[PDB]
């Protein structure tokens, strides 16, 4: 054993040597190797280092901090999908401190419940118009009713024919109240058809 | 860097007791390097660092502070275990949601001396009856003893008079008491099941007064055609199909209820259910071939008299 130490006086090498001190089950000492790693090569090697470090390390609060240390980029939010169902919306709210990012938030917090999801898009407008067309759409859809609609009209004003027929929809769902804002709207698409065949 | 395990210890110590008061972010810092520099058992910082973090999260408002008493006592616990418990109380009642978050906080606490923990969580004329039936009577009983004095509350109170008289016409007295202040139906069909229960049940039902009927029409009806009918004449009149179902399972089935058909044919283009209520009872007529052809003579007599009927 302190022969081998001698080595860790002076990765592959690393980890091989972790594996050493596992095979002898020292269990946390080879954690403390892991600290020694990591100290030294920087958020590039470390991060080899320190995936399999996590993944053994919650095998055996203290993880917890670990990653908060670590903190300082798919791996902190594999991490964070760990440490929340092992608080959740916290979680997220780290996700959120980069579309595909903001689809899983809204994936996670719809795995919560509802609720939240339709409160995500709002954090989520600020190719990204076409995410939250996907999302805000749905959510009207789903649709407090009032601010929904009128959100429907701003997220419709937000920012193209099938959006048209989006907004077009949007006009018709009213009892026979939806057809100026409908016209408007297809209207504004034929706009859209403007400045677009004004492109050169 | 000079290898030194107790100089250092004495630096760091000798540092954190002036140096923080502002605040002390350097010294987690300092506390995760000495646990750093302690593995490369030891991991007594690792507590401290944590502890003083959560601590050092400010409490702003009051739910705030609370959700922060819900985090710092769990690390607390895992890891003046009284008083600990007692700051923790005064920051859940010091803050409408903290009554369910405590409650599971202090159970749990008390749990880890009962007598006295049960009263500060309790501290209102039906929660003293419930509690003279099932306190005496250590987990489930005391253990939803003040779980349960705070929908479903009339249905687990019966279930647990039940359990704990068994252990009865005592306590199912009580539920079945209970019920009557739909829901009497409830704690009616439960102690029958376990023919006095059979009848009462009915009784309750008849002084009473359509899902509510058809329990204890197919109650009495299954026990084993008479009383099956007369609670149909006095409820049905959904309840037009469950009438007809009736007939079904209860010699004068195809005239009767060929009239009562047309009758509400005539009461409200209206009449599929006087040609498959025909094509159900041809069909279901013992006889196969024979079985299946009387069942289309007896759908085609309701369809043909049905569409030469305006």
């Amino acid at each position: 054993r302190k022969l081998e130490r001698a080595r860790d006086l002076f990765d592959g090498c690393p980890p091989k040597y972790a594996k050493t001190l596992y095979l002898l089950y020292a269990q946390l000492e080879e954690e403390w190797g892991l600290a020694r790693h990591a100290m030294a090569v920087y958020e590039r090697a470390t991060r080899a280092v320190e995936p399999a470090q996590q993944y053994d390390m919650f095998n055996i609060i203290y993880g917890v901090t670990h990653t908060r240390g670590i903190y300082q980029h798919a791996r902190e939010m594999c991490l964070r999908f760990a440490d929340m169902e092992c608080g959740e919306i916290d979680r997220a709210r780290a996700i959120y401190s980069t579309w595909k990012d903001f689809e899983v938030r809204h994936g996670n917090e719809d795995t919560i419940k509802e609720m939240l999801r339709i409160r995500r898009s709002v954090q989520a407008t600020y190719f990204m118009a076409s995410q939250m067309l996907k999302v805000s759409g749905s959510a009207t859809g789903t649709v407090a009713p009032g601010q929904s609609g009128m959100d429907d009209m701003k997220l419709l004003e937000q920012r193209l024919a099938a959006e048209a027929e989006r907004d077009q929809p949007l006009r018709a769902q009213s009892k026979i109240l939806f057809v100026r804002s409908d016209a408007s709207r297809e209207e504004l698409a034929e706009l859209a058809q403007q400045v677009n065949p004004e492109e050169i | 860097n000079q290898k030194e395990f107790e100089r250092v210890r004495v630096i760091y110590k000798y540092a954190l007791d002036r140096i923080s008061k502002q605040e002390l972010f350097k010294n987690y810092t300092i506390f995760e390097k000495k646990f750093g520099d302690r593995r490369g058992k030891r991991r007594f910082q690792y507590e401290e660092e944590v502890k003083a973090n959560p601590h050092n999260y400010d409490a702003w408002f009051d739910y705030l502070r609370l959700v922060e008493s819900d985090a710092e006592a769990e690390a607390v616990r895992e890891v003046n275990v009284p008083p600990i418990q007692e700051k923790r109380h005064w920051k859940r009642y010091i803050y409408n949601y903290a009554l369910y978050e405590e409650l599971e906080a202090k159970d749990p606490e008390r749990t880890r001396q009962a007598s006295l923990e049960l009263i500060p969580h309790k501290k209102a004329k039906m929660w003293i009856l419930y509690a003279q039936f099932e306190i005496r009577q250590s987990l489930a009983r005391r253990a939803l003893g003040t779980s349960i004095g705070k929908l479903f509350k009339v249905y687990i109170e019966l279930e647990l008079q039940l359990r704990e008289f068994d252990r009865k016409f005592l306590e199912f007295g009580p539920e079945n008491c209970t019920s009557w202040i739909e829901l009497e139906t409830i704690l009616g069909d439960i102690d029958r099941a376990r023919l006095a229960i059979s009848q009462p049940r009915l009784d309750m039902p008849e002084v009473l007064w359509i899902d509510f009927e058809i329990e204890q029409e197919e109650t009495e009806r299954t026990r084993n055609y008479r009383r099956l009918l007369q609670r149909t004449q006095h409820v049905k009149v959904f309840e037009l199909s469950s009438g007809k179902e009736g007939s079904l399972t209860k010699n004068k089935t195809m005239r009767n209820c060929e009239e009562k058909e047309e009758r509400l044919m005539l009461l409200e283009s209206f009449e599929e259910e006087f040609g498959t209520a025909s094509d159900k009872e041809r069909v279901d007529k013992l006889m196969e071939k024979v079985k299946k052809r009387r069942k289309v003579q007896t759908d085609d007599g309701s369809d043909a008299g049905w569409e030469e009927y305006f």
